[PDB]
């Protein structure tokens, strides 16, 4: 498809913001769960009960 | 005074690999320029 001069094209819908969310939780879940490692083996002092 | 501390070697280290990934994300958006608003 040919575009004419003076005229401009976009996307947009609510697939857009999905894209961040996923990526934001992807970034942030794993962080998450070292937070639960790091607190976890305090009442077992070891990484395996973990 | 940080005798404690040194028997604690795995959470500094956790403290460390989180503290490093948090700079380095910071960092990797941190917003950069050159001689700022001065007038």
């Amino acid at each position: 498809v040919q575009l004419k001069p003076g005229t401009s094209v976009a996307f947009s819908g609510q697939f857009e913001l999905l894209e961040r969310a996923n990526h934001k939780l992807k970034l942030m879940v794993p962080m998450t769960l070292m937070i639960i490692f790091v607190l976890l083996y305090l009442a077992f002092r070891r990484v395996g009960e973990a | 005074i940080i005798r404690r501390s040194v028997a604690n070697r795995f959470l500094v280290l956790m403290g460390a690999l989180f503290l490093s990934i948090w700079g380095t994300w910071t960092i990797i958006n941190t917003p950069v320029d050159a001689l700022p608003d001065l007038s």
